[PDB]
């Protein structure tokens, strides 16, 4: 009486008679006379709500009636998209086989429902799993003129799975009850995607903590190293996960690990610049000087990205303020370069030096004035650099500020006091390389002084 | 809509895995 009332409202979707019967003390994997569960009623009738809280309640999801059909076959065959969702969404096998051999694509696709078939053959459905009878999809679907689902299996072919796998989707909701109905079921915490990513990875990225931390009491990898050599904590200082960062933490992630491009979580958390995120990786012993592939250290990547808080922060762990890359360029090279004049005047007021030479011999003079950065030029000279130095070649910031033909950068330099008779390796002048690109203002501008 | 990110295609573009590489050292050479 109690079970036959159960499986009548989980056919009913009466969810509150159900939940009732079930606190009563109903056993949840009751079958009717034919095999079949309140999940197997439930997933005919499309009642995604019920099927959603019996699999809350631990029911069996792989449980076949006496024709051998799981819930996704019955689901399948009586074409609820939902349904097949959620099932899917749970772990439900999508290559199951029942006692003749169908498979709940067969189902779907004999049946003329599309949407079915498209999902399903997102999810992995091998499309080559044939009956009994030999029979395929494809051939079940041309003998019963499905012209849609032909078309749209025969497009298909084998793309496989597009879909990500079910505890990565669970990971990026932060629902932490699919997750333990999918732990439950297959105990792999660890379960990589095309790419190569776990779902803790997922849950860094999006700083979804209860999954987070349901999946490391499950035996997640925290310091997962796929080839790329992207950890979790290296998504969560890139992302700005202060709480992810502090919780990967304590489950033991590893401070100095090294992406493909040799780029340590302090690396991105100062690419980006993560204040918060840099001042606790740098108290738990990240190392300041780490490099990239090309010398870039983080204080690099700060400058780069015009984080002004994050160039002070890492100069006051004592960052070396004059660190070159592979191409001999300094924090305030960069800043020249990217035209952060705010990085360069922290980076000049904390003592460093205003004529470094990168590897043609530039100095960040030069560069400001080839890029026409104007405030940065003043800055600089404000700050004791160099007017006239030269280059390997004998450029001097006049002559790049000629060739580029940036208006302001000659007349302040100009006026300054910069002689515009200087030479090159070549014997040209600043107005010989005016006149070379045809920078008719400039070249005017140098004729009004003594050039 | 709100289901594009269950999709590998979707999820590796979100990621961002050139985020985590060194781009380049751009120099402009000024010569030619």
């Amino acid at each position: 009486d109690a079970a036959t009332s159960f499986l009548r409202a989980a056919r009913s979707g009466n969810l509150d008679k159900a939940l009732d019967h079930l606190r009563n003390g109903v056993d949840i994997n009751t079958c009717n006379q034919n095999g079949l569960n309140g999940l197997h009623l439930a997933s005919k009738e499309g009642h995604v709500k019920m099927v959603v809280e019996l699999l809350h309640k631990e029911i069996i999801l792989e449980t076949t009636t006496k024709k051998g059909n799981t819930a996704l076959h019955i689901a399948a065959l009586a074409g609820q998209d939902e349904v097949v969702r959620e099932l899917v969404n749970y772990g439900a096998n999508v290559n199951a086989q029942s006692q003749k051999g169908f498979t709940p694509l067969y189902m779907a696709a004999q049946e003329n429902h599309l949407e079915v078939v498209k999902f399903l053959l997102e999810n992995g459905a091998n499309q080559n799993v044939a009956t009994e009878d030999g029979f395929t999809p494809l051939a079940v679907a041309l003998q019963q003129g499905h012209e849609n689902v032909v078309a749209h299996l025969i497009n298909y072919g084998t793309k496989g799975k597009v879909r990500l796998p079910a505890l990565h989707i669970a990971a990026r909701n932060d629902d932490t009850r699919t997750a333990a109905v999918l732990l439950q079921n297959d105990p792999n915490p660890d379960v990589l995607s095309k790419t190569g990513f776990t779902p803790l990875h997922i849950a860094a990225h999006y700083e979804n903590l209860n999954v987070a931390q349901l999946l490391l009491n499950r035996g997640a990898s925290v310091n997962f190293t796929p080839q790329n050599g992207i950890t979790p904590l290296h998504i969560a200082s890139r992302r700005g996960n202060v709480i992810m960062v502090r919780l990967l933490l304590d489950r033991g992630a590893q401070i100095e690990t090294k992406t493909k491009d040799e780029l340590t979580p302090l690396h991105c958390a100062a690419r980006n610049g993560h204040v918060r995120i840099s001042e606790i990786l740098l108290d738990h012993g990240a190392p300041i000087q780490a490099k990239t592939k090309n010398g870039l250290s983080p204080i690099h990547m700060a400058a780069q990205g015009d984080h002004l808080d994050c160039v002070r922060l890492l100069l006051q762990y004592d960052a070396e303020i004059d660190d070159i890359t592979l191409d001999h360029l300094t924090p305030l090279h960069v800043a020249a370069h990217c035209g952060h004049h705010r990085v360069a005047k922290v980076l000049l007021d904390k003592g460093a030096k205003p004529n470094s030479r990168a590897l043609n011999g530039f100095t960040p003079l030069h560069i400001a004035c080839k890029k026409n950065h104007v405030r940065v030029m003043e800055l600089l000279l404000k700050t004791g650099a160099s007017i006239d130095a030269v280059t390997e070649s004998g450029l001097t910031p006049l002559h790049v500020a000629s060739f580029m033909g940036h208006l302001p950068i000659v007349k302040n330099l100009l006026q300054r006091g910069a002689s515009p008779n200087v030479s090159n390796v070549k014997v040209e002048t600043p107005l010989h390389m005016a006149a070379r690109a045809g920078h008719t203002e400039v070249a005017k501008y140098l004729l009004q002084n003594k050039a | 809509e709100e289901l594009q990110d269950d999709y590998e295609d979707m999820m590796e573009e979100n990621l961002e895995q050139e985020e985590y590489e060194d781009p380049d050292i751009p120099e402009s050479q000024m010569e030619e």
